[PDB]
């Protein structure tokens, strides 16, 4: 495939020579269309007050990742890459990248520009659920021990990598999107915390192994630490509404492997790795 | 770039320009000269020894 990107604007050398030091980094797509303007190019056209980190990582889902080949003077090749064959691509997030690796895409969060961040995957994965935790905490931040563990939990520890994640909750108010992600998992606590105790019983009535019987000790373990007759069109929005919030959580429950890396150029500038997506 | 890799390619354009700007200084000395002097060869005296 191929990908062409042009400007309608006027270009200065110093920004091409900046442009080509940028010559193989990932550039997001909207759609896979042969010309496409610039306008479409990168994160500039989502940028906001409001949508801030899941709206980015539930965008950048659906949208496709491009390699950018050379620079010519008015236009970009963009080489969108295939599966199987092995690539290069650099560095642009502040993580550097060892030996084999799982890549991962992320929004970056700490009249138009170009911005997106490539970490490995176990630390996409625990900023994300730290983000998650630190969007938990933030309706009840008036309190000085959970504004220490805040603070303990905005700087993370890893190799050259002392970070400052920004507050997501801002003049105490948590953006909607955050907002209905926790939501979505304390329903799905909830509901699961109350319907497996009747499912457990509506499910027993068949042949019945110990793992039931286990399920059940667990069951009521938890119902003695913590403190039926059900209409049929409520418990159908129970499950319905569980599996359909549920349903709004692939985003975040999973890690999409997008590279997988090899040997690694000197001051991890740039590294050859394979595109797994 | 050496190619001494199998395992990594380069892949770079390896033509970067550089901008390194310029810084001018004038270099001016004062020169004077007798103007008596100078009517004995802009007019070609021709008269004696």
């Amino acid at each position: 495939a191929n990908i062409f990107c042009t400007f309608d604007h006027k270009l200065s050398i110093a920004d091409v020579g900046k442009l080509t030091k940028l010559v193989a980094a990932v550039v997001p797509i909207p759609q896979r269309l042969h010309l496409i303007k610039h306008y479409q190019l990168g994160l500039h056209q989502f940028v906001d007050h409001t949508r801030g980190y899941v709206r980015l990582r539930g965008l950048l889902r659906n949208m496709t990742l491009t390699l950018m080949r050379r620079v010519e003077g008015n236009q970009i090749l963009l080489h969108v890459p295939t599966h199987g064959l092995l690539y290069t691509v650099l560095n642009t997030g502040p993580v550097t990248w060892e030996k084999g690796d799982a890549l991962c895409v992320l929004p970056p969060l700490f009249q138009w520009e170009l911005v997106p961040w490539i970490v490995p995957m176990p630390l996409a994965l625990e900023i994300n659920q730290r983000l998650l935790i630190m969007g938990l905490f933030s309706l009840d931040r008036s309190y000085e021990e959970v504004k220490a563990a805040v603070q303990q939990l905005q700087t993370i520890t890893f190799r050259d990598a002392t970070f400052t994640i920004p507050d997501p909750v801002i003049d105490q108010h948590l953006l909607i999107d955050m907002k209905t992600a926790c939501l979505s998992m304390s329903m799905v606590a909830n509901l699961a915390s109350e319907l497996t105790m009747t499912y457990v019983r509506k499910l027993a009535l068949e042949d019945s192994s110990m793992l039931l019987v286990k399920c059940q000790e667990l069951l009521m373990r938890l119902d003695r630490e913590r403190s039926q007759h059900v209409s049929p069109d409520d418990e159908i929005a129970r499950l319905s509404a569980l599996f359909v919030m549920l349903r709004q959580l692939d985003d975040l429950i999973r890690e999409q492997v997008v590279f997988t890396v090899c040997d690694v150029s000197p001051d991890n500038k740039s590294a050859t790795c394979i595109f797994k997506g | 770039r050496v190619a001494s890799g199998a395992g990594l390619p380069t892949s770079r354009q390896t033509t970067i320009m550089v901008t390194k700007y310029s810084e001018k200084s004038p270099i001016t000395i004062p020169f004077e000269l007798s103007a008596a002097c100078l009517t004995y060869l802009r007019e070609t005296f021709e008269g004696t020894i």
